[PDB]
RNA sequence: UAAAGCUAAAUAUAUGUAGGAGACCGAUAGCAAACAAGUACCGUGAGGGAAAGAUGAAAUAGUACUCAGGAAUGAGCAAUUAAAUAGUACCUGAAAUCGUUAAGAUGGAACGGAUUAAGAGAGAAAACAAGUAAAGAGGGGAAU
RNA sequence: AUUUUAAAAUUAUUUGAAUUUUUCUUCUUAUAAUUUAAGUUGUUUCUAUACAGUACUUUCUUAACCCACUCGUCUUGAAACACGGACCAAGGAGUCUAGCAAAUGUGCAAGUGUAUAUGAUUCUUUAAACAUUUUACGCAUAAUUAAUGUAAUAUGUCUAUUGUAGAUUUGUGCCCCACUUUGCAUACAAUACCGGUAAGCAA
RNA sequence: UUACCGAUACCAAGCCAUAAAAAGAAGAAAAAAUUUUUUUUUAGAAUCUUUUUAUGAGUAGAAAAUCGUGGGGU
């Protein structure tokens, strides 16, 4: 029987956490993963994209 | 039996058959293999639904394709049979079973305008 | 290494800024898939 | 019917491909494999097949060991296929090339300041793709706790092994079989 | 996690990979620590030699706060104290460091190891190893005890 | 630096939402970047791979010629426009437009 | 631009990850087909052998 | 500073009530109970304790009329509905089991493996013909 | 798409020689071709000048020759005169938590994990994410002894114990090799030093 | 004394997989019509590609790679 007492959560590192968000910036940085993970950037000039 | 179509050799026709799914309604004829004790099948007796193996397994140049020397590849829209433009000589493409007739009718003019051959040309008219 | 600062109306740059070095990190695709389904893990609610 | 052993096919042992996901070692890795393949270089090809090793055979070098290995050719590169990390017991570095796979941030700042400098391994296949002045160093693959476990079991004569205990009082695995006036010892 | 589990791969074995013969019954050999001495007494002897009677005297209660006292070897006493302040030392030969490894959380200061030749030190500490300050005096320091 | 041409093709050799595996008939991979030429799953003909690459693709209905950055434009045409924003690949992308063209 | 003050550089006081030190990478520059073809390597190969 | 006394908060809540949720179950599951469920029913008693959801958008569309029947029913040239082989045991409607028709086999089992042969069903996506000239319908692209 | 090449053989010319003395004698000199090299090629028919048939592909049903005991299970041994199974559907069994270890991946590294808790224009999601005014705690960083306790070369040297093998490196005989140079990991030993016990001395 | 028949063994050849090995991070080929067209292809994924050799029973037991199902992100 399902018990409540399951381990529901995982403690992460804080330093690996930390890591995976630099990371995911800098990922968002490049353009063909942008265009690899779905948006559709091919009309925007610049892919670390930044308005006023 | 061997049978030949050209290049094409398949090493064996008449599917594997589960070991006494003949004579037992809830065992299905899908395949499995006998675990068993003393099975017969397992212990390779003769005259008695033999196993599959690998050396069954095709030659891998002409493993996968058609009788018309084409791999099969299904298509759901008009957009997922861009690929094929080319490789209109190597593939031939078949429509989704789900597919709805206004679909299934573009895709076919798509394809033929392409020099694709279609499998299920005829379904839903 | 600089990035192009663009106005609410895109037709138009303004001064641009200086690209972080946060984004010169490794990239890490392993890293992040594994911490993201640990951390995602995190939200779930019992039964 | 033939008799062989192994039913004929040979049998290696230890790893083939790295386990590792990571995407820039993955790189490193089809790096070194090409190097070590086109050139004859021993060098690379032990630099391929360390870089395919477990972390337990990637084990830290410390500074110290670091430097004292490299005393007597002093113009030389070391390289190290694990971690270097800082010795605090080290009063001075002195003027220290290496390249290995990761450096802490003390024993990077300590090198820098004592004015070596720290290479990738990217790079030492750029500078020295045949290994010209390289010499070649590991850490100490044996001394982790793990292996103070392994070996001849605890109980046997003159065994060096650790025994599993949640603590090392003298009231934890300490009686009979540990001391002549309680049977046996050891 | 649960479709990496070994169990999945012998789903249609029988058996489950416990024997066709021993088969998995529920505690077969007993429970726990059972046959200690008895018929678990050679796992007992291989891996866990001292395990069986009592060596020792009793201490009523124990209050580790009294005999707390963390140590240090002599050999970082200079890494503790930070590299351009280690420097300044080195290349002035009237000052030297007055190292209170007490306030870093060191109680006693032991002597293994190697100090630096003719680089005078002050460490105060609560507890001296005799070779500690052996070293210590003869780089040409001193310890003082505090408390 | 941080990025590379190789290292992008270690990224997305395989999580991608250009790439269509063939379930069925198990043996083809297709990849489908705007600057695929040939939809092969290869960082030699990946557009999001390579530094510089041109193809012809037809969106809405429409022919388009596109070159890596990121222009767009819509069969002389098609050989001046490839000399203009030319880098055996021109003849491949010349036959590939002409197959295009006969689409409705 | 508060992605500078937020990991290391032109520190503030309540903005910056404390004690925070980038990640650094592996690798210096992940090029390994440039490297491959630069000529100080390109010298160091031997001559392409056949297969069986 | 015992042998007299009071005292809020931080704490707990398989109960009751009321809110809100979920990588939960989806009618043999989930509470025993989605329903007239602690019900029907059983036991002298303490106690034990089920089964059972779904027409259709709409019955403010639940089958009118005729024929035959004692009637139940059935049939229709009749009828609601998009649909009645959705007709109230009503969504879909599997298997076991049985009926009708057709084809075949049939000397104390039946089935099967392997190889072919004879029949019978299906079939053209490789299992011939690209182009060429004409006339008919169409569709697009570029060219002012 | 840079070995179906080169060579070998053969044919036709060609230079010289040799010899078994020549209509297949051998050895090269050159050229040109061939294949006996350097894994099957050609011709003619038919299918057929068709659009699915009486042909061809395929499924099924029936025969026929040869073969074929009832599965699961315990067992040395099951087709068993061993047990379970009339049939069908649906359900149905190594899991969850604690704790330890090994393995491997990942981060950081003499450190590491920010525990409970706090804050903070975040308060659908959010019960998660984010953060932590320059000695909380665990594990590790030092062992050993019942224990008072004691605690790792030792200031001649910022040096890093000694051997035997041994990775790598350096030279002379950018690619083989014997001597040189360095001596990782590790293995086998030797040495010191720390705690305990003996023995000797002992203010 | 011969000939013959006779295996899932032996031999030659093909193919499948397993193990190991040799090696590898860009240029036009042919054919059919009539110089000009038309038809095919014109490769480069490193747990990958090409080629080579040997090898293949298996309960209990172990491992890898695959095939499916409910639900969740993308």
């Amino acid at each position: 029987p399902t018990k409540i007492w399951r381990r529901w959560g995982r403690k992460v590192n804080l330093k690996e956490k930390r890591y995976a968000v630099c990371s995911s910036i800098a990922a968002s940085g490049v353009t063909s993963l942008v265009l690899a993970r779905g948006h559709r950037i091919s009309h925007l000039k610049e892919v670390p994209l930044v308005v006023s | 039996a061997v049978k030949k179509v050209g290049k094409i050799i398949k090493k064996r026709t008449k599917k594997f058959t589960r070991f006494q799914s003949n004579r037992f309604m809830r065992v299905k004829p899908a395949w499995r293999k006998p675990r068993g004790i003393d099975c017969r099948v397992r212990r390779r007796y003769k005259g008695t639904n033999l196993m599959p193996s690998i050396g069954y397994g095709s030659n891998k140049k002409t493993k996968f394709l058609l009788p018309n020397n084409k791999y099969k590849y299904v298509v759901k829209n008009v957009k997922e049979m861009e690929p094929l433009i080319m490789n209109h000589t190597k593939y031939c493409v078949q429509i989704a079973h789900n597919v709805s007739s206004k679909k299934r009718k573009q895709i076919i003019e798509r394809a033929k305008q392409m020099n694709v051959s279609v499998i299920n040309a005829k379904a839903r008219l | 290494p600089v990035a192009n600062v663009y106005s609410t109306n895109g037709k138009n740059v303004v001064g641009e800024v200086e690209i972080p070095v946060v984004f010169q990190t490794p990239i890490r695709n392993d890293l992040i898939q594994s911490v993201y389904t640990n951390m995602s893990k995190n939200r779930r609610h019992p039964y | 019917g033939i008799a062989l052993k192994n039913v004929g096919r040979i049998k290696k042992h230890g790893r083939k491909h790295l386990v590792s996901k990571n995407p820039y070692l993955r790189l490193l890795v089809k790096l070194y494999n090409f190097l070590a393949r086109r050139t004859n270089a021993n060098f690379n090809k032990i630099i391929a097949k360390r870089l395919i090793m477990p972390k337990r055979y990637r084990p830290p070098l410390s500074l110290s060991k670091l430097q004292y290995h490299m005393a007597n050719h002093p113009n030389d590169i070391a390289v190290v296929v694990g971690s270097i990390t800082d010795d605090k017991r080290l009063f001075s570095l002195k003027q220290l090339k290496v390249c290995a796979l990761r450096f802490t941030e003390t024993a990077r700042k300590r090198i820098e300041d004592a004015g070596g400098e720290c290479l990738t391994f990217d790079q030492l296949a750029l500078k020295y793709p045949t290994g010209k002045k390289c010499v070649l160093l590991r850490g100490p693959t044996k001394a982790r706790t793990a292996e103070k476990h392994f070996g001849k079991a605890p109980g046997k004569p003159k065994s060096k092994a650790r025994p599993y205990v949640r603590s090392k009082g003298r009231k934890f695995e300490k009686a009979r079989g540990r001391r002549k006036s309680r049977a046996y010892k050891k | 996690a649960t479709r990496f589990k070994k169990n999945r791969k012998k789903r249609g074995h029988v058996s489950a990979g416990h024997g066709r013969v021993g088969k998995h019954r529920k505690h077969p050999g007993g429970r726990g620590k059972a046959g200690g001495l008895h018929h678990m007494r050679i796992n007992f002897d291989k891996y866990h030699p001292g395990y069986f009677g009592k060596v020792g005297m009793r201490h009523l209660n124990l209050l580790k706060n009294r005999t707390y006292c963390p140590t240090i070897n002599v050999d970082k006493l200079w890494g503790l104290l930070p590299e351009e302040k280690k420097k300044e030392f080195s290349e002035n030969k009237d000052i030297a460091p007055v190292i209170d490894v007490t306030r870093k959380g060191y109680f006693k200061v032991l002597g293994n190891g190697k100090l630096k030749h003719n680089q005078p030190i002050v460490v105060k500490a609560r507890y001296f190893s005799s070779v500690a300050e052996k070293k210590i005096k003869a780089v040409g320091g001193q310890c003082i005890l505090v408390a | 630096s941080n990025v590379s041409n190789a290292l992008v093709w270690e990224l997305t050799r395989k999580s991608n939402c250009f790439i269509k595996k063939n379930k069925a008939g198990k043996k083809g991979v297709f990849l489908c970047d705007p600057l695929n030429v040939n939809y092969k799953n290869t960082p030699s003909s990946s557009g999001l791979v390579k530094s510089n690459s041109t193809n012809v693709t037809l969106k809405d209905g429409k022919v388009v010629f596109s070159v890596k950055v990121n222009q767009h434009f819509k069969m002389k045409n098609v050989e001046k426009l490839l000399q203009q924003h030319g880098s055996k690949n021109k003849e491949k992308l010349l036959k590939k437009y002409k197959r295009l063209s006969k689409l409705y | 631009k508060k992605l500078d003050v937020i990991y290391g550089k032109i520190h503030e006081k309540k903005v910056t990850k404390k004690n925070y030190i980038l990640p650094k990478s592996i690798v210096h520059n992940p090029d390994i087909y440039r490297i491959i073809h630069s000529d100080k390597v390109q010298a160091s190969l031997l001559a392409k052998k056949k297969p069986c």
